[PDB]
Order: C-alpha cells, then structure tokens, then sequence
C-alpha cells in the first residue's frame, strides 16, 4: 500500500478531523480542530507515483483560541478568485466552553461568529453536531440549520433564517451521542441517544396554531447472543447511508454493527448484523460510493477495520499504524482515507477502491 | 381495625441472589403414573413447607408436579450467611397429590429432609450447610436413603410428622400410627396400628368417602422431651409419649356437626413453646376458637390443663365465598406472659386474607384481643397508561412498556411461558417447553423479549410514497403488549396463591408462604396510613392539616399520565440546573408551568377559598412534617445475608414510589396556592415558606434518586476477585445501598429499613449528599456503566466532580473526563471521610513531607493519566503541576520534574520549544 503524512504543527493536538463531502466546490479541503483552531488543507493530484496519486498541501491555520472537539462543513463553502483566491467557509464546531458556534470565514479572517451557550444552550458537555442549508421554493438561502446533541439528555435544533434564529429545546430519554440530517431529505435526520436507542425524526412537523417525531429502533436487544456483546455495549455510532438516504447503520463501542434499509413490503427485523475485531470508540464512518462497505477503528492501538455488509470482507485491514488514532473520514472519491493522529495525518490509498 | 402489609418476592431475583442452581436425582424405578394446559400446570406449589432450628440457619421449600424444589432464605450472622444458591430435586413421580411429603429436622450443622412420593415410597435426604453455602457442583457422600418401612400400600399414609434424626412417624387413614427409625444400612420399626369401623344400622346409609373412626386428621410435635399432640376421627384429643409408643392421656370434646366438616390439607393445631393451641370452626358459623392448652408435665405422668373456650372471627369474608382455614401458628411473647399472638391465614380460590390475633390478659377471664386486618386486591394500571408515548422523556414505545413489567417486579416465570409461547407460531410444547428451560440467563431475556415482539407485528405501509403508517403501529403496539400483559396478569391470577405459614425462633419474625412467591408481613408505615386516604376511616380512629393533605393527595391523583411525564422530565432537569437561577421566582413559574393540565379556576379557587381560611399554615405544616423522622438504633451491621438485600429492595421501590408521590403532592399544593394575588403573597402575613420548600427539594431529589437506582441490575464476575463485600459480590441493584445501611427490642428488617431512612431524612447533620456517597463507594466495585447516567444526574459537588471524572475515564471518553479534572481541584484532601479514594491524594502529599496547595494534585492527575494508559493528557497536567508549584520544595521539585520526565518519555522527540505551547 501507499500513504503519505503530513505534519501537524508540533503544538497542535488535534481532536477531529472531517472532509467537506457535503459540498463539491471545496470537496479538496480537509480540516483538523485542535486546541486553538481550525486548520484548513488542501488534496490535490500530483503526478506522484500513480500508487497514491493524491497528496496534501497545507493551506492555512484559522486560530480561535480554544479546543475544537467536533467539526462540520456546510455547503455554503465556496471559493473564488482575484487575478489572490478567497476561500469562503462555514464552519459548525464545539468549544471548551461548552458552546455550539456557528464560524464563517473568509479564508483565516473569521469574519462572522454565532455563539449558542449557556443555559440557552446545552446545560452539560456537548457530544455531536451536524448541519444542513435548506433553501425555499423560490431558491435562496432561506435557513441554515445547525443540530445538537448532548449529555444534558437533550437534542437542540437551532435555526437560523434570514430574519434572525429560531431556537428549539426537545428531551432525549438519555444522553444525545451522535446526530445526523438525512441525504436528499433535509425535512427528517438522525438521533443516537447513549442507552442505545435510534430516532427518526421530523423537525418540520408544527408551524402556527400534532404528531411525535416519527420513528424508534434500538440495538441494545437485537444484539445476536451468538456470541455475547458484553455487558455494557452502549451506542457509539448511527450514520445514515446512501444518497436517498435509504440506509441506517448503527455501531456499538463493542464493535456490534447493525443495518436497516429504507425504500417495499412490510418488515420485521434488522435486515443485516455484525460485528467489528474490536472496539469502536469512533463508531462507524460509511463509504461515501460503496453502500456496502464501511471503515472502524481500534483508536487505542491504532488499526482500521474495512467491512461489508453483506460479508464481502472477510476481514480486511487495509490499514495498520503503530499509534493512537484519534480521528478519521473518506475523501469524496472513495479510494483515500484521511486519518488524524496525535500530531500527523496520513492520506493512504486502497488501491482495491479505484 | 388496625391494618396490615404485605412484601412480595419475585422468584427471578431470588435466583439473582443466588448465583448457581444445581439439581439432583435419586434412584427411580417403580414408581406409579397442549400448550395452554402445560403453562397452567408448569407452575404452581402443591404445597408450601418452611422450617428453622434453634441453632443457626434457615431455609424454604417450594413443591411441584413430578419435582421438589427449594432456596436459602435467611436472615443470621456468620460467616457466609449470605452466599447462596438453588436446589432442585428430580423425583420419579410427584409428592403425592396431597399435603403429605414434607418434614424438616436437623441434628448437628445438617439438614435432614423426609419425604413421600405419589405411590408408596419414602425418602430420606441429609444436606450439609457447607452444600448450602458452595458454589460447588461435587457431592462425596451417600446424601439419601429411600425407604418402605411399613407397608404403605395396606395403608396408605395420610399424615407425616418427624420426632428426631433416626425417628419418625406416619399416620394412616386406618387410624394407626406407625414409628420409623432409619439408619445407615438399617431400618427397625413400630406401631400403633388401629382398625375402627349395628350390622343393620352399618347395611342402610352405608355408602360414603372412606373413613375409619380412630383415624387422625393433624397430628403436632412439641419437645419438653418427647411429646405429641393428636386429634382422631372420634374427636377425642389424644397425648402421645414418644419412649411409650402410646397414648398418655385422652380427652372427651363432644361435637356432632363437627366432623361433619371435612378439609383437604390444613393445620388444625399448632404451637407456642411448652404449651399449644388448636381450633374447630364450627362449620359455617366461622367461629373457630383458641383452645391453648397448658401441659404440666409430672413426674408420675404428663399432666394435660386447657385453659380457654373461643375466640371470635372477623366478617369480610361473605358472598358464598368459601373461608378456608389454610395454615395457623401461635406464638407468645418469651419476654413475659403479658401478651400471645396467633397468626392465621385464610384463603378462597386464587383471593387471600391473613390476620393475627393479640391477647393481652395476666388475671382477666375477660377476652381481651387487638385484631389486625389485611386486603388482597387488584388494581389493573394497565388500561390507561398506554395510549400516549408522544414526549422522548421516555420515547419511543416498547422500552415503557418492558419498564412497565419491570416496575411491577412481583412476577416471573409466567412471563418466561408467556414470551416462548408466543414465539411459538402454532408450535407445540413439549420441546418448546425445554426450549423455556434452556435460557436461564436474565439479561438477555430482554433482547429475546424484543426481537420476538417485533417479529410477530407486521408495519403496513401509508401508500403515499414508499411511506409507513405510524398510526397503524400504534394501535397494533399497544393492544399487543397489553393482551401479552393481559396473558401476564391472567398467569399470576392462577398462580398468585398462598398455602401456608411458619414462624421462627432464632429471628422472631412473620413469616409467610405465598406459592412460588415468597412474602413478609409489616405493620402500616405513616406514610402508608396517609396514602390509603383513610380521610372518613381517620375521623373514625392541637388538630389541624391532614384534611389538606387527604383532599390533596386527590389533587394530585386528579392529573394525567403525561403530565406526571413532563413532571418527571422537568425535576430530572431541576437536579442539576436549578440552583444557577435566582432561587425564590421559579416557585410562581412551576405553577405556569401547572395550568397546562386541566385545571379548572373552579378548582383552583375552591381551593383558594380554603387557603385564606387557613389559620397558619407553615407553622402547623413544617412542624407536623418534621416529626415524621424516624429513630435509627446503632447503624453497625454483622455479616448480612440476601434476602435482607432483594426484599428491602422491593419494599423500598414501594415506599419509594409512594413518597415520590406525596411529595410531588406537597410541591404542587405549595405553588397551586402561592400564584395569583403575589403582592399579598410578599405582604408576610402568612410565615412564607421558600426554605422548607428549598429542603423538601432536595428531599425529592434523594427519592427519585433512589427511584431511578432501583432499576439497573447490573453487575458481572470477569475478575471475579472475592462477609457484606461478598454481599456486593451479588447480582441485584440497590442492595449496595441496603448492605450500605444494615435490635434490641425489634426484628431486624425493620430496624436495618430505619436506619437507611433515617440517614435519608438527615439533611444538613451528615452535611453531604447520600448520592455522592453511594456513586463514591460503589463505582468501587462494579455498575461502572451504570454511573454514567447516574453521575450525569447527580448534583455538582467536588465530590461528584472528582466522580464525574473517574467514571467519564473508565468510559475513556477523555476529553469530558478532563474537562471535570480541569475545571476543579482539591481543599478536600487529607479530610479520610471520602472512601478509598481520598488515601492516594492523602499518601501522595505525605509524599512530600507537607501539604501543597495545588501542584501535588495535578502529579495525581500525571499518574491517574499513566493509569489511563492515555499519555498526553499527562503531557498536558505534569506541566501544572511542574509550575503551579508554590512550596519550593526539594524532594518535591525533583519528583514532579521526573513524572515530567516520564510523560515526556511518551511523547518527546528532538524539538526543543515544541513541547512547550501545547495545552488543552
């Protein structure tokens, strides 16, 4: 195989890493939330050696001041030029001050910052956030919508419109740990309370003036007991797949992963179980073009796990380092892989994606 | 009357208390001879026997069709007194279909068993207690003996009864009496055999059930030496002298409608200590009586003296419903003859009531009797808590209604039939029955719950656009789990059934056998009284406020069920979020909070009305209350058993929820009255009351605390590293707490309760919170995942924080874990009363010879880090406490810069300033 790393600066500890998948135009830009910003890179096809035909180029360091633990481009992201180019960004993070923001950028001038904290915000540690642009029928930029889950048992939906934001509170029967919109349908999204249950949830359904949120499956019993999980086998992970959306996989810090599909006729289990070597503190993060496959991560001792689904994989590692991970995520095309650690980040190539 | 109380004792966890369940055969050769019909006849209890010595331990048996059963519960202190498991005995037929089969008797530190199956054998099994106390599956020795001493098939046995080790006696419908002695390899026996049956008046009017006019229908055993009480057919009572083999005395009772009353089983005698009673009902008059004769005992002869005529009954029991005499024991008080008490079961079909009666007399031929009174009923919550589920404070729909048989928590194995019958898609039994047996294991149950449930609804789709229809799964949900439930209730309404009760010597309590449901009987706590609503019955038994309180309880009854949902969600949020507002203006915003409901302004002033008429309130109310504190004896406990542990748990759920309940009452009253008219409200004519209301708080806050913490079982042996330490080695939730908080006058139970409540009620005199003390002390040993919801929910204290730290660790979730180590620190060290966590920071700044401010905490936290494996974050704090140093010590300097050393070790390299920007 192939990788190549790239140096963090050496007082950056990093804590997340993400692609900017959710928008096209800046498909190529890599950012790293450490102790005291945003850093920005850039993927670019050298010559290289057609092995791994991708490297990284460092393009600037957005400070902040504070730890950045979870990280999200908006498709808002855009880039220009004057001939000299100017990045226009839009980042959703989370601070040491148990705040949610809203950043934009141009290029590392922050020239807008929206803060939600507080006893207006979450009331303990925030632990994911996701974000959507939704457009009206006419088609301007009517809402961006930011979403949040916590450990004060509450999921925080926050709007904000061309006439100001709109802020929205609901209860989550425990501790909110992971979160995400829908594909193709900003109307419904995701949420993966600790104790293991999975929400299906629709945050357009009261106006000016009936129904609950829509639909909830759970992991927590539908675990095999071929092969016991373990006593505590809480929730890490729950990550929509496929473009329509027509996909749920969930992924236990036991390493128990589980699949749902969502079109036919009526349906009455899980439609497909697993499970990982190892843990996955991580979770799960889904192949943006193979439904099938998804990649998993035993943080502490530094692998990665490829699986499939439907058990194409009969286990492959593709990847081993001889160090902790602390974060990872696919680049758009499906064939590299960004992984941060506790001071690089390597782009490796599988060359079986290709 | 005066009331009484029940205590029910799920079989599931006595068998969580009991860690292993080991089942042994005997030698079967001989031996005389779908789906709804089989889980009828699964469970049951033909009959129920307990027994206890005077010397040490004490156990119950359960029988059964084709099998004999039974477990450990004891309340003594020794050693292992507390680690226990399960036995079950095979037998090639059944007990017989009677009451026969049981005795208990022992000799030294054994337990020797003699039992009857349904033909015509004997058996004799001895049990070590040391088989009782192991884990260990291996038995070395000869542990049984089957035996036919006398022919049994003549005379078929009626009635057994035990004198000693080697010796025992049987009775037969003929009217004799035959004596048993066994022995290893031998078996010698005797007799006191009895034919009874003119010839004309014995032609005509013939014809009836068996009967033999010198038969005996209960024998009892009392030993002065070796004494026997005996009632035949004749009705004649006759003495039976053991070394003689032959009636000492008899005595003439002449009732002719008498015998003409016949029962299947039942104790128609029983015992104190030296002297006994027994009683004829008297047919339907339901008299019944206390005959405690008074034996005196002479050198020439055993003298017999009855002393008493009758004793009257209570009259509930009507509407052709069949009272039934089901099993009596007497007991006086050793103390001093001042008092003795009887207690008595009575039971018609499935329905049952228990009573005792207390006799206080010393000189008076008067009949001086305080009697107690008990109610079994059913109250179905069912119906009504089904419909809504719309709020995610507990979303979704089939999680509630899991927690809604868990909440019950009296029923068991009718749900293991109900769950692998309706999996069984019109399958059979007989291997869908051993498919019941198989599973054992109580976590995963659940999970099989689950996946079954939702492979029998089918989702049918809205038609719209590849859409579901919501609303079907609804009504499909609800009306499923309830007529699964419905199936539940239906499997406790032929199982929830009582048949006998033994009292006990060596633990002076009230006892009681329910089948397959052991139970205990309480006398009424205050708060019981004042929750049954006894309003009228409270006027029936300086006076002002409890009229309030009744009318209020029905205030507080008058709400819905998602109401009390948004409640619950609103106070879990009001635990830790509460106290950062300005105190004193949320009371005027709960009651914005209360006209959501129903609420009518009629109500609301009809109300009102008697509030303004109220003379003063606070000072009657903060009094009144404050004497509800109850009084703890010594709080020091000996080695404690599990029973003490799991029944406390259920009887505390109980009492629990019924605090839970008068509480959110009180909150509810004291701001549905302090709304409207709020300058009068500040004008302090009335005493005002936001203090008391501040303290009642934070007494709802350690109820629903312990509310929550009695529904996580969790607990598991992967070290399995092991007194009451082995007490936390088992498996049930909440007992921690129970073993946390285990006489001079008054049963153990009770008291080993007070104390616990007692340290509850304790507010600013323990001067800190019984949550931080519990998570403290029991993330020690176990519940590591458990803490984490529940550290999530406990108060903000330097306690709680160090705790919201080491368990945000063990998830290794650091980030958050370091979070809390950051933003707190240490004036707590070298105080000892923290528990085994508090003597690493304490031996760390003995360390250096002083006591540091700072910089010595933020070592513990480098080292904590190495503990953590995690090296970084040591990178990060060896830093602090590197700097933050102001003792200038030597030793200390050199130490601190060498963990420094160290955790640089695991992340350094060549860069000289690279290490030095690189924080949080």
């Amino acid at each position: 195989l192939s990788s190549n790393q790239y140096q963090l600066p050496l007082n950056v500890r990093p804590y997340t890493t993400t692609w900017c998948s959710q928008s096209p135009s800046c498909s190529n830009l890599l950012a790293i939330g450490h102790d005291t910003g945003i850093t920005i890179y850039c993927a670019s096809e050298e010559q290289t050696p057609g092995s791994t035909g991708l490297t990284l180029q460092e393009l600037f360091t957005i400070q902040t001041g504070l730890p950045t633990l979870h990280l999200s481009f908006s498709s808002s992201c855009s880039y220009s030029e004057n001939l000299s180019p100017v990045y226009s960004l839009f980042l959703a993070c989370v601070c040491q001050d148990n705040t949610v923001r809203l950043i934009i950028t141009k290029n590392e001038t922050i020239i807008t910052q929206h803060v939600l904290g507080g006893k207006s915000g979450h009331h303990n540690f925030v632990n994911d956030i996701d974000i959507a642009d939704v457009y009206s029928a006419d088609n301007r930029l009517a809402e961006q919508v930011i979403a949040s889950v916590g450990d004060d048992c509450t999921l925080i939906i926050w709007r904000l419109t061309d006439e100001g934001p709109i802020l929205a509170g609901y209860p989550l029967s425990s501790p909110g740990i992971s979160v995400q919109f829908r594909p193709s349908n900003p109307n419904q999204l995701i949420v993966g309370e600790r104790n293991g249950n999975i929400r299906i949830f629709d945050w357009t359904l009261n106006l000016s003036a009936k129904n609950p949120w829509l639909l909830t499956l759970n992991t927590l019993p539908l675990v095999n007991t071929c092969h016991s999980s373990g006593i505590a086998s809480s929730l890490a992970n729950v990550r929509w797949i496929g473009s329509d959306g027509s996909g749920i996989l969930a992924m236990c810090k036991s390493g128990a992963w589980l699949r749902w599909n969502l079109f036919g006729p009526k349906n009455l289990l899980p439609n497909v179980q697993g499970i990982s070597l190892f843990p996955s503190l991580l979770g799960a993060c889904p192949h943006p073009r193979y439904m099938d496959y998804f990649a998993t991560a035993h943080s502490q001792h530094g692998l990665i796990q490829l699986i499939n689904t439907y058990e194409k994989d009969s286990n492959s590692i593709p990847i081993q380092l001889g160090m902790p991970i602390v974060d990872f995520c696919w680049h758009q095309d499906g064939s590299h892989l960004a992984i941060a650690t506790e001071g690089s980040v390597l782009l490796t190539r599988l060359m079986g994606f290709t | 009357m005066n009331e009484l109380k029940h205590a029910v004792v799920p079989i599931d966890l006595q068998s969580f208390c009991l860690e292993g369940t080991l089942a042994l055969w005997v030698p079967a050769l001989e031996n005389d001879s779908l789906f709804k019909k089989e889980c009828v006849a699964y469970d049951a209890g033909v009959y129920t026997s307990n027994k206890s010595k005077g010397s040490q331990t004490l156990r119950w048996s359960i029988f059964q069709n084709r099998t004999l059963t039974i477990f450990d519960v004891s309340l003594n202190s020794k050693k292992e007194p507390l680690s226990k498991f399960n036995v079950k005995i095979h037998f090639p037929s059944n007990v017989m279909k009677d009451g026969v089969a049981f005795s208990f008797s022992e000799h030294s530190d054994t337990t020797i068993i003699y039992a009857i199956t349904h033909a015509r054998v004997l058996y004799y099994i001895r049990l070590s207690k040391t088989w009782f106390q192991l884990p260990d599956a291996r038995l070395d020795d000869d542990w049984c003996l089957c035996y036919r001493p006398i022919s049994f098939l003549n005379q078929k046995p009626d009635l057994m009864a035990a004198i000693s080790t080697s010796e025992i006696c049987v009775s037969f419908f003929n009217g004799g009496l035959t004596k048993i002695i066994l022995n290893p390899k031998d078996a010698s026996h005797y007799e006191q055999h009895i034919d009874d049956s003119k010839k004309y008046l014995s032609l005509q009017a013939f014809k009836a059930d068996y009967r033999s006019p010198n038969t005996i229908i209960s024998m009892i055993f009392l030993s002065t030496y070796n004494v026997l009480v005996m009632l035949s057919l004749d009705y004649k009572l006759k003495v039976l002298d053991l070394s003689t083999n032959q009636c000492v005395e008899t005595i003439e009772l002449s009732q002719t409608i008498l015998p003409l009353q016949s029962f299947p089983y039942l104790t128609s005698d029983h015992t104190t200590n030296s002297f006994i009673a027994l009683y004829y009902p008297d047919n339907s008059h339901g008299s019944f009586s206390i005959y405690k004769l008074n034996a005196n005992a002479h050198s020439f002869k055993l003298n017999v003296v009855i002393e008493k005529g009758i004793i009257p009954p209570s009259l509930p029991d009507d509407e052709f419903i069949p009272w039934m005499l089901s099993d009596f024991q007497l007991i006086s008080s050793e103390g001093s003859q001042s008092k003795f008490l009887l207690i008595i079961a009575w039971k018609s079909n499935l329905n049952t009531v228990i009573q005792k009666c207390n006799l206080s007399l010393d000189q008076d031929e008067s009949f001086s009797c305080v009697w107690s009174h008990s109610l079994d009923s059913f109250s179905l919550i069912e119906k009504t808590f089904f419909d809504v589920p719309t709020n995610m404070s507990s979303g979704d729909i089939s999680e509630i209604w899991l927690q809604h048989i868990f909440a019950h928590n009296t029923s068991i194995e009718s749900i293991q039939v109900a769950l692998l019958s309706f999996q069984n898609s019109s399958s059979q039994v007989s291997k869908n029955k051993l498919d019941k047996f198989g599973a054992l294991t109580i976590s995963e149950l659940k999970n099989a719950v689950l996946s079954s449930i939702v492979s029998t609804i089918q989702i049918e789709p809205n038609s719209d656009l590849t859409g579901y229809d919501y609303y079907e799964y609804k009504r499909l949900l609800y009306n499923e789990w309830e007529r699964f439930a419905k199936l539940v209730a239906y499997l406790d309404h032929f199982g929830d059934e009582i048949l006998s009760i033994n009292f006990d010597p060596s633990n002076a309590v009230t006892y009681i056998n329910y089948a397959n449901k052991v139970a205990f009987i309480r006398d009424p706590y205050l708060i019981e009284s004042f929750d049954e609503e006894p309003l009228t019955k409270l006027i029936s038994s300086l006076i002002e406020g409890y009229q309030i309180l009744d009318l209020g309880r029905s205030l507080h009854s008058c709400m819905s069920f998602s109401t009390l949902s948004e409640i619950r969600y609103s106070l879990r949020e009001l635990v830790q979020d509460l106290p950062s507002y300005s105190l004193f203006d949320t009371l005027w915003v709960f009651y914005d909070k209360h006209i959501y409901p129903n609420v009518d302004p009629d109500y609301i002033s009809t109300l009102i009305d008697t509030l303004v008429s109220l003379e003063n309130p606070m000072r009657d109310i903060d009094s009144l209350i404050q004497r509800l504190r109850s009084f703890d004896i010594y709080n020091h406990s000996a080695q404690s058993p599990s029973l003490f542990l799991c029944a406390s748990v259920a009887r505390v759920l109980d009492s629990i929820l019924k605090k839970f309940q008068v509480s959110i009452e009180g909150f509810i009253f004291l701001l549905s009255l302090i709304t409207s008219q709020q300058d009068y409200e500040l004008q302090s004519k009335f005493a005002g009351c936001d203090k008391l209301f501040l303290s009642l708080l934070e007494d709802w806050r350690l109820v629903s605390f312990l509310l929550e913490n009695s529904a996580l079982l969790l607990e598991k042996f992967e070290e399995e590293d092991v007194n009451t330490m082995e007490a936390l080695a088992s498996v049930n939730t909440a007992l921690q707490f129970f073993s946390a908080l285990n006489e001079s006058q008054i049963s153990p139970l009770h008291a080993t309760v007070i104390s616990s409540l007692s340290a509850i009620f304790i507010r600013d005199d323990t001067e800190n919170d019984l949550v931080t003390e519990l998570v403290e002390k029991l993330f020690l040993f176990k519940q590591y995942n458990a803490c984490m919801q529940l550290i999530g929910w406990l108060n903000s204290d330097p306690i709680a924080v160090y705790l919201k730290a080491l368990i945000y660790l063990k998830s290794k979730e650091a980030v958050k874990a370091v979070r809390c180590f950051k933003t707190t620190s240490l004036v707590l060290y070298s105080h000892t009363s923290q528990f085994a966590v508090l003597r690493e920071f304490q031996e760390i700044a003995e360390k250096y010879h002083h006591q540091n401010l700072l910089s010595c905490y933020y070592l513990h936290l480098s080292k904590k880090l190495f503990e953590e494996s995690a090296y970084i974050d040591a990178l990060e704090f060896s830093l602090l406490a590197d700097a933050s140093k102001e003792t200038d010590d030597e030793d200390l300097s050199i130490a601190i810069t060498h963990e420094t050393l160290k955790t640089a070790c695991a992340a350094g390299k060549f860069d000289a300033a690279h290490v030095a920007l690189m924080v949080l």
